[PDB]
């Protein structure tokens, strides 16, 4: 079950967006929608004040889970 | 324009504006046409920085824009000899305008009702439809 | 507005405000309309920085906002010639406002009851429902 | 408020406070209402920095808060012309308040009994129950 | 030209322009030909920076260009001895022009109707037709 | 308090303290209540820095704390006009207090007997019992 | 040359040019031959920087080149004693010329019609014919 | 204490010490009680830095400690107005004390016999007994 | 001590030393006891830096130590008012002493015969006996 | 010593040396014993830096050592009030001595015959005999 949960959140880094403190409430909504619209071969234009980065939320291999499963079996 | 001649006469005494308009007019009677031209130039200067984030003309005018326009117009009128305080205020106003253009500060909303001016999409991305997403629920 | 003309007359002598309003009015009687306009401009200036974190209009008004509004309004009125202390106080006030906007300091709560003004969600994330979580307890 | 008018009259001579209140009042008799307003503003200013770590209102009041409130209130009263020492003391007080807000120094405890004001959890983490821990002792 | 001699006489008194034109003309009557030459040189100087982003001649003229042209032309006329304020204004104008050329600020739009001057494609890429794209929908 | 009024009168002449207390009292007779209040404020200020490392109230009082309290109390009393040496001594005292709080210097021990004030555990770690250690000696 | 003696007499009074030419000539009558020599030297100086990007002689002459040539020629004439403003203008002109040579700013186009001077290929690459390209469409 | 009143009277003239003690005493006869209090405070100040490396009280007293105590005590006595040389000597003494505390310099040994004061273990490590070492000589 | 009172009287006139000892003694006759105390303090100060590298007391005394002791003792005596040259010489001496302590310069040897003072082992390492070395010559 | 009293009298007038020795002697006749003591101290100071590279006493004395000794001895004698040039020369001499000690410059050789003073091995390495070297020529 832990292996399945790890596989669920694997190989898809989280997309974050940084906005200046002077941004309007509506401007945050547009950025949030734009972050949610990333897939396949995606483009996009970002202002100089804003930044976009990808951070991986899970890393590792399947060797230990499979080793334990095989030992138990 | 974001400000009228009456608004300028509210911040500054009518005597000072009359003294300013004394040489620019041809006759002895002071003329407010130069004041209107200064107001128009000030509005254009403000719009130059405002065009970065909000579509023009503005749907709703923030209250502070009136004071900023009055300040820069008064600086424009006092071109023959500017005092220290007038130059400092104009520099502060242009610094605030640059901060607004860069997105480091919000222009604000009108006091009568909470409403921010409309603007174009600063950030936009494009991609093909997402097949095989978790919203499919077909498999 | 966060402050009234009576609040301004509390910080500053009525004689000084009358002297300030002497040239701006048309008749000999001092007028407080210019004082109200300065208060409105000060409130708009404060709201420009307050809109970053809290929704406007504010549900509860922190106590210090009154003093900040009075200070910036008095600076606005003393535009013909500002003294060193007035300019220093205005600079300190705007620095505090920028610190509030950046989130480096809290505006505070009203003294009558502990209550902070409401604001929108600064941080928000989105994700699909978490299947296979440890809260499932089905396997 | 963290300080009363009597506490202010303890630090500063009654004559000086009367001179301060002479122009702000309407009649010839000095009024302490402006002093109370200054004390309230000082308390709000202190609470603005204190809200970062401790829940308001404070369960126990540290002793130094009284002196800090008196100092900032006296600075607020002396707005027409501040001396070098008063400005220096106010700057030192606000620097100490910022240090307290950042957590670099402790506000202290009341001298009558050792007791620090209550505050919310600055650091909090969440996780699911720890199965397979060494406290199980079932295998 | 972006400005006419009447526009220059609006910003500056006719007496000052006459004094400027007194030595440059051959006869006793002041001549505006030198003023027109200064205006043409100012327009060329502005176009030198404007050619980076917008195609010339401009389809629509932003309002602030008139004031910028007047300022630089007045600086050009006052070459025998420039005052501090005139030199400072000219330096500010050229700094703004460099900022416009670098793309750090927008020139603006004319106040009569929202319209920006046309310009060539700053960014252009080339590639062969995209076979095997997701828009094919043939497989 | 770490110091008494007699200790303050030991460092400073009774005449100087009487002159200090002349305006703060209501009657002609000098009052030491303001001196006691200054001593209490000084003790609270010292405790604010001492609470970082040692539990309050202190089990044993280091000897130098008396002099530090006297110095800061004398600085507090001389608020109307501070001399250069008094301000320098107060700055040195607060720098020493910050050094003590940061742990860069030891407050010391009382001269009568070697004894340092008790304090809480600055460093603490937690772990489960160490099975399979070399102290087992069972295998 | 990019400017004529009449153009120089347009910017500067004929009296000043006559005074300049008084010592350089052999007879009492002022001579414009030295002015023509200065204009030729100025044109050569401008061409030295212009040769980097545009082929010489220029197909079309930008309007600002006339003013730049006049400025540098006037600086050349005033070699016995240069004033502060003349030296500053010459330094600004040479800085602009270096910026043009480095490609950081465009010289501009003539105002009569939009046309930029022709120039050689700044960037050129060479390669053999591209067989197996996607334009083949033979396989 | 590391120094006595006679040692202080050896460095400084009895007249100067009497003048120092004139205002601090209640009667006309100079009193050395304030001198003893200053010596005790100086000894405590020295012990504050000495406690870092050596256990207190010291088994053997280095000779220079007497002079350091006398210097800091004399600085403490001259609090009403310190001269440049006295302040410089006190600063040098405290710098030397900080250097001693940091371990960058040795306090020294008494001249009568070579003996350094005892101190606790600055560096200590712990480990289980070393089996399989080369000192075993059993295999 | 590294120097005697006669050595001090060799560097400095007996009149100057008598003037120095005039106030420190109780009677009219100058006393050299204060000079001996200063010499002892100087010797202790030198030993404080010398203890880093050489064991005390020194087996052989370098010649320069006498002059260094005389210089620092004379500086100690002139504590009421030090001249620029005396302070500079004392600073140079203490800088040389710190350089000696850090090992950046050698104290020297006595001129009568080449001999350096004995000192403890600054560098020491420990290891078990080296079996299998190339000095074995058994295999 | 590297220099004699006659060598000192060669660089400096006998009158100046007599004036220097006037106060240090007890009788009216000038004495050269203080000059010899200064020469000995100078020689010790030079040897302190020379001991780093060369074994003492020196087998051959470089010629410049005489002048260096004379310079530092003259500086030592002029301790009551040093002039700018004397202090500068002494600083240059000590800088040269430090450069010699660090090995950045050679002391030189005596002019009569090329010969450098003997010194110990600055660099030394140790290793066991090199078997299997190419000098074996046995295989």
């Amino acid at each position: 079950r832990d292996f399945a949960e790890f596989l669920e959140i694997y190989g898809l880094p989280m997309r974050v967006g940084k906005y200046p403190t002077g941004s309007t409430n509506r401007e945050k909504a547009t950025l949030m929608q734009a972050v949610m619209d990333i897939g396949r071969r995606a483009g996009g234009i970002i202002p100089m004040g804003m930044t976009l980065d990808f951070q991986s939320a899970a890393d590792g291999q399947s060797d230990p889970f499979m080793a334990m499963i095989g030992w138990a079996e | 324009n974001y400000a009228t001649v009456n608004d300028l006469c509210a911040r500054y005494t009518r005597t000072r504006l009359d003294i300013l308009t004394r040489p620019k007019t041809a006759d002895g009677q002071p003329d407010d046409a130069v004041a209107e031209q200064a107001l128009a130039d000030a509005s254009a200067f403000i719009d130059g920085y405002l065009a970065a984030r909000f579509v023009l003309p503005l749907t709703v005018v923030p209250s502070l824009l009136k004071r900023q326009c009055c300040v820069v117009a008064w600086f424009y009128l006092n071109e023959s000899q500017p005092t220290e305080q007038i130059t400092a205020t104009y520099r502060d106003t242009v610094r605030w305008l640059e901060q607004v253009r860069d997105g480091k500060t919000d222009p604000g909303v009108e006091s009568r009702t909470a409403a921010s001016p409309e603007g174009e999409d600063l950030v936009q991305v494009q991609s093909d439809p997402p097949v095989f997403s978790r919203k499919q629920k077909g498999f």
